[PDB]
This record gives structure tokens, C-alpha cells and sequence, in this order.
DNA sequence: GGACTCT
DNA sequence: AGAGTCCAGCCAATGACA
RNA sequence: UGUCAUUGG
């Protein structure tokens, strides 16, 4: 609630990087027309973000990447 | 990952979408041709790339297309990364 | 100093836990489920008359594990954590995948 | 406290995979040999058939779905679920 | 207009042609996703697999693998 | 300024006296321990020295109204008015009136600080570097219009991180850090 | 019924 | 100082009715 | 396909 520069409410996004499908799982009708009209372009890094496209959240085992080295299968 | 396969379309219910880079809707397949009408009547011949997402978030994306905000996806051509071998690191303390 | 300081947040990222080790048990359960070749030492068919979670723990022991986990902006294997530290977290999942019957 | 009883009509309607590959081909065969298998996804061709003899061939990618079998991991939980030891995942018992 | 250039092909393997005969199944897919079509202007008509350079991380997605491959791309 | 609102202030300019011979100090009451203040008031000017106990060193401090400011520097003198303001104004001189309500040093909510070196805002610089490229992690914000920028502040040093040392009741003193952003 | 905002 | 606007736990189960 | 009524943890 102080991580900002001023105390800030549980019930508002004031000032706080939230982004606009947060704010709308969150609650709040006029979330995506006030990001239509201010024209945003933001990140998918959250839980309510990642759940609308279908991607991993960066909680737990989703919080690292994930690659395969196909090195030693192409070597035999 | 099983909050992921939870909340996701069945594995059974999955079909090849492609959505337009330019404009954000779902591209269309003519006679086997993915195409974006509002692009070819634009003038403009744009990326489709494919999308796994649910049915309702379609629906949603399609339904706030209809009052008027257009969303555009942007995906990640991400530069080819490469693992190179690291040094040993011993964590126990030292008495 | 600051290069003290990232010295010591590269030794730092050697550390594993359950997460790291649980999703990459579960990258190479699922790549090895749909079809991917096991990367074992002595290939056989006998290596498919065993289970699967033995084959996987085969591949991280013997350093053949194909995934690659990025972490910290580093790129780790399996064995490029703390020995230690795979032996503590491996010794508590087979424990607790033989209470299950599966391993 | 690791296990979880279910009744017999839950595990005469839920289903469980048993995925293609190398390890697993010759017990989807057998189960299917035995008419034991409730239904069959083709990746390749991308559809779910339920099987109530056709022809069907097992390619790697594909699965098959039996009855759930005793020691797999089902989530269950009691609502409201006020906090995460609500909703676990034990083994099945019968 | 037709050039010759060095670049990378992003393509997507099923994980079961992780196999000894991968290669073939990364030449089937380049040859089949990006050779003869028109991408954005530029259209590639044969498409070399450059294999004397390191093979970068696959990006595992979903259900797939990501891999970007280096080829000699001869644009027209 | 009245009679009551200036002795407030004097327990200010112990901390701002102590900055000024030491800019890494740490802030916080048990500075007062150290000094010893006098007051002379007047609705004009009120004159307050600040004596440290050991060191015999006086500073005399000229504090004003915002209205009526007729400064000429004594001898031992601050070297800059400190005026007290109607509201909050950005300065570290012009305190308001808000902040002398109550006597503000001696509160169990008064802070303790420090500003941090080359050395420890290198440490703190390279910890919050998340190890992936040029990507930085924020410390949480705190303005300039504030009791503890305003002690903290020297002329030619810039004031961009304040360490705080928080009460915990399980651990004893917890590291928190501050940046402190623009006003105006 | 009750809290935040514009008037 | 006073009206507008949005907010009021989760998951159920039957029956009647439009 | 939604309302209303009643009930359960
Ligand atoms: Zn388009």
C-alpha cells in the first residue's frame, strides 16, 4: 500500500503499473475505453493477463523459461 | 502449468486460428488462402500469425471490436539464443 | 565492486529449488510422453521395458538432460545447479513418488 | 492424508490418459486388444473419437483414455477455498 | 528484387520428430512453411540449411518446439 | 512561528546541524542526545543556537516568517534563512507550518536514516540488476517535499537514495530504501 | 446503505 | 456542501414459470 | 435461455 510515494487503497489502481486486462478482472467497466482513448500498449507479465491469452503465469514453476538443447540429439 | 491447462480449450478442441498483426481480427481462409479482408481491401498484404487461445477470449476480443476499441497483438521474434557451458560453483561452507 | 556484486548474484543463481527442478522434470516428462527420443546411455529396447520417471531421472544424473532452463538472465542445465542441491531435491521426489507407486 | 477414496461411479465415468510413444505402445495395444479403452485422440489428424471394430493406428502424439486407474493424482478440494489447503492433489483409492 | 542472404527461419516441431531423424523433419518444415511463398514482399524460392554453425535453444511452447534455424535464403 | 512551534524546530536543526558537519550520518532521535539548543524568540526573528556537547561548535540558526524575512548573516551563522512556510513548498529551509504541530523528532514515527555513498549506492545500483541485460528493478518512491529530504539535503552532494532502518518487531532494524523523485 | 468524484 | 455511479462471499440442489 | 420460490455446505 506504500510502495508508491503516497498510501494507495485496495479498491484503486492509482499509481501502480497495472494493465488494462488486470483492471478489468479487477473490476472496472471503463478499463479498456480509457485504454482505447490513451492509446496503451502494454506488457503480458501478470496472472490476469497471462489467464486471457492462454500463457503461463510467471508464478512458481512458469516463473522460469524453458528451452530444449537439441546439441546431443543431432550429434548421434 | 496445470492452472494453464485448466483454465485453457481442451486439447481435443483445438483448430489452427490465425489473427492479423496489422489490425487485430481473425484471418480468413478464401479457397485455402489465409487472407485478412479488412487488409486486401486496404491495400495491405500483413503477417498472420497462429494463436492458441480460448473460444470466449475470441469472443471478448470480438465483442469490445464491436464497441469500437481495436486490440492488436504484438508477438515476440525473440533473437536466437544459444547455450554456452558454465563454471562449477560449489555452494557448501567453508570450515 | 559492482562487479563483486554481480560475481556473487551469478553464484547465487546455482541454487535450485523444488520449482526449477519440478518444472524441469515436468519439460522432459511431457517432451518424452509425446514422443521424444530418451537420450540415455546403453539405448536398447530393454530402456523401453522400464518406466518413464526412471528414464528421466537416468537423464538429469547422467548430464544428458536436453532442457535448458533460463534463469537470472543465465542459461542453466540441470547440471550446471549445486550438486547438493539436486541430490537434496531428487532424494524427496523419489520419496515421495514411491509413497505414490509411480516411480 | 496422502490418499483420497473415490466411489465406484466416479471411476466408472472419469477417464484418464494414457499417451503414445515408445514406453506405452504396447499397453494402449493390450487395453485395446481387451476393449478397455473409452476413447482415442489423433493428433495428426487432430479429432477425438469415442469408442463404444474400427481401425485405428497408434502414432506417437496420439492418446487414449481408459478408466482411472488407482494412485493417479486427481485435484480435489471443498469450496470456499479460503486459502491453498483447501484444494490438494492426493492419489486415488478405491 | 532476387538476392542471396544468410538468415534464421523460426519454424515449429511436433515433440515426437525429436528424433534420430530430426534434421529430415527440420528440412521437411522449413521447406514446407517458408519455401515457395510469399511472406511480406519478399518471396523465397530454395532455401539452403546452413549446417556448419551451433543450432540455438529451442523454445518450448504449449505442446511444441520453436526452434530458429540458420539458412542461406535466396529471395525473389 | 510562535513561542511553542520553534522549540519543535530546534530539535530539527540538531539533525540538520548534524548533517551539516557529517553528511553519512545516521538520523535519527538519539542525535539530540548530542546537542544542546537555545532560544531566543521574537515575532520577527527567533534565534536559535545549536551547541554540539563535546565539540563546543555553535551554529545560530535565524528562523523567519514567510511574510517578514530580514536576514543578514550573524557570526556562526547556517548560512541560509530557514523560513517557515503557510504550505509545503520545495526547499530545504521552508519548512510549513504542518510539520511543527507537534514535536516530530522525539515520535516513535520519526524515521531513521541515512544517505547512502558511492560505495553503498554502487552495492544497492548493482543488487537491483536483475541479471538479464540492462533491466533494473525501482526502489519504491518517495518525494522531495519531505521532513527527511529536507534534513538530508547538502548543497553539492545530490540526494537520490535514503536508507531507512525500519522497526521490526521480529528481526530488531530492517533495510528499506527510498528514491526520492522530483517536485516542480 | 455506503465510499469516491464532479459540481 | 449535494447528486451520480458502482458495489454488495463461493459452490451448489430442486420446482414453477415466461 | 433467463427470472422467482425453497433448501444445503
Ligand atoms: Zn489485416
Amino acid at each position: 500500500l506504500c510502495a508508491s510515494y503516497e498510501p494507495e487503497s485496495v479498491n484503486k489502481f492509482k499509481f501502480g503499473a497495472a494493465s488494462t486486462l488486470k483492471r478489468a478482472t479487477f473490476g472496472d467497466n471503463k478499463a479498456l475505453l480509457n485504454a482505447a482513448l490513451h492509446k496503451k500498449s502494454e506488457p503480458i507479465n501478470d496472472n490476469s493477463s497471462c489467464h486471457f491469452f492462454s500463457k503461463v503465469p510467471n508464478i512458481g514453476t512458469g516463473y522460469y523459461k524453458y528451452f530444449i538443447d537439441l546439441g546431443l540429439l543431432m550429434r548421434m | 502449468n496445470t492452472i494453464t491447462e485448466v483454465l485453457k480449450d481442451s486439447e481435443e478442441d483445438y483448430q489452427d486460428v490465425y489473427v492479423c498483426e496489422n489490425c487485430g481480427d481473425i484471418a480468413a481462409q478464401i479457397k485455402g488462402i489465409n487472407t485478412c479482408l479488412r487488409c486486401s481491401k486496404l491495400n495491405l498484404s500483413p503477417l498472420l500469425t497462429k494463436i492458441d487461445t480460448t473460444h470466449v477470449s475470441k469472443v471478448f476480443l470480438t465483442q469490445m471490436n464491436a464497441r469500437g476499441v481495436k486490440v492488436k497483438l504484438d508477438f515476440e521474434r525473440r533473437p536466437p539464443s544459444f547455450y554456452k557451458p558454465l563454471d562449477k560453483v560449489d555452494l557448501k561452507p567453508s570450515f | 565492486i559492482g562487479n563483486h556484486i554481480s560475481a556473487l548474484k551469478r553464484r547465487y543463481t546455482r541454487r535450485i529449488s523444488l520449482f526449477e527442478i519440478a518444472g524441469i522434470i515436468a519439460e522432459s516428462y511431457n517432451l518424452l510422453q509425446r514422443g521424444r527420443l530418451p537420450l540415455v546411455s546403453e539405448f536398447s529396447d530393454e530402456t523401453m521395458k522400464q518406466n518413464m520417471l526412471h528414464v528421466i531421472i537416468q537423464e538429469i544424473e547422467e548430464g544428458s538432460c536436453p532442457i535448458v532452463i533460463e534463469k537470472n538472465g543465465e542459461l542453466l542445465s540441470v547440471n550446471d545447479f549445486d550438486k547438493d542441491g539436486l541430490k537434496f531435491h531428487l532424494d524427496y521426489i523419489i520419496k515421495i513418488w514411491k509413497l505414490q507407486k509411480r516411480y | 492424508v496422502n490418499e483420497v477414496g473415490m466411489p465406484a461411479y466416479i471411476r466408472n465415468t472419469l477417464t484418464e490418459k494414457i499417451f503414445v510413444n515408445a514406453f506405452t505402445v504396447d499397453k494402449v495395444k493390450q487395453l485395446l486388444a481387451s476393449n478397455q479403452v473409452k476413447f482415442y485422440f489423433n493428433k495428426r489428424l487432430n479429432q477425438l473419437t469415442r469408442i463404444r471394430k474400427n481401425k485405428i493406428h497408434l502414432l506417437p502424439g496420439d492418446w487414449v483414455e481408459v478408466a482411472v486407474q488407482e494412485y493417479t493424482s486427481i485435484i480435489f478440494g471443498r469450496q470456499p477455498s479460503l486459502h491453498r489447503y483447501n484444494v490438494i492433489a492426493s492419489s486415488i483409492r478405491a | 528484387s532476387s538476392f542471396v542472404t544468410n538468415g534464421y527461419l523460426s519454424v515449429t516441431l511436433e515433440p515426437h520428430e525429436l528424433t534420430l531423424d530430426i534434421k529430415t523433419n527440420i528440412r521437411n518444415a522449413v521447406y514446407k512453411t517458408y519455401l515457395h511463398r510469399e511472406i511480406s514482399g519478399k518471396m523465397a524460392k530454395k532455401i539452403e540449411i546452413r549446417e556448419d554453425v551451433e543450432l540455438p535453444l529451442g523454445e518450448i511452447v504449449n505442446n511444441s518446439v520453436v526452434i530458429n534455424v540458420p539458412c542461406v535464403i535466396t529471395y525473389a | 512561528m510562535n513561542q511553542y512551534n520553534v522549540k519543535y524546530l530546534a530539535k530539527i536543526l540538531c539533525l540538520k546541524t548534524e548533517i551539516a558537519r557529517d553528511p553519512y550520518a545516521v538520523i535519527n532521535r538519539n542525535v539530540l542526545l548530542r546537542y544542546t539548543t537555545d532560544i531566543e524568540y521574537n515575532d520577527l526573528v527567533t534565534l536559535i543556537t545549536v551547541r554540539h556537547k563535546i565539540d563546543s561548535m555553535k551554529t545560530v540558526f535565524q528562523v523567519f516568517n514567510e511574510s517578514s524575512i530580514n536576514y543578514t548573516p550573524v557570526d556562526d551563522d547556517y548560512g541560509e534563512p530557514i523560513i517557515i512556510t503557510s504550505y509545503l513548498q520545495k526547499g530545504h529551509n521552508k519548512f510549513p507550518v504542518n510539520f511543527l504541530y507537534i514535536d516530530v523528532v522525539i515520535s516513535d514515527l520519526f524515521p531513521s536514516f541515512v544517505r547512502l555513498d558511492t560505495t553503498e549506492t554502487n552495492i544497492v545500483n548493482s543488487v537491483l540488476q536483475t541479471g538479464d541485460g540492462k533491466k533494473t528493478l525501482r526502489l519504491p518512491k518517495m518525494l522531495e517535499t519531505e521532513i527527511v529530504v529536507k534534513i538530508l539535503y547538502r548543497p553539492n552532494i545530490p540526494l537520490k537514495i535514503v536508507r531507512f532502518f525500519r522497526n521490526n518487531m521480529v528481526t530488531g532494524v530492517e533495510i528499506a530504501d527510498r528514491s526520492v523523485i522530483s517536485v516542480a
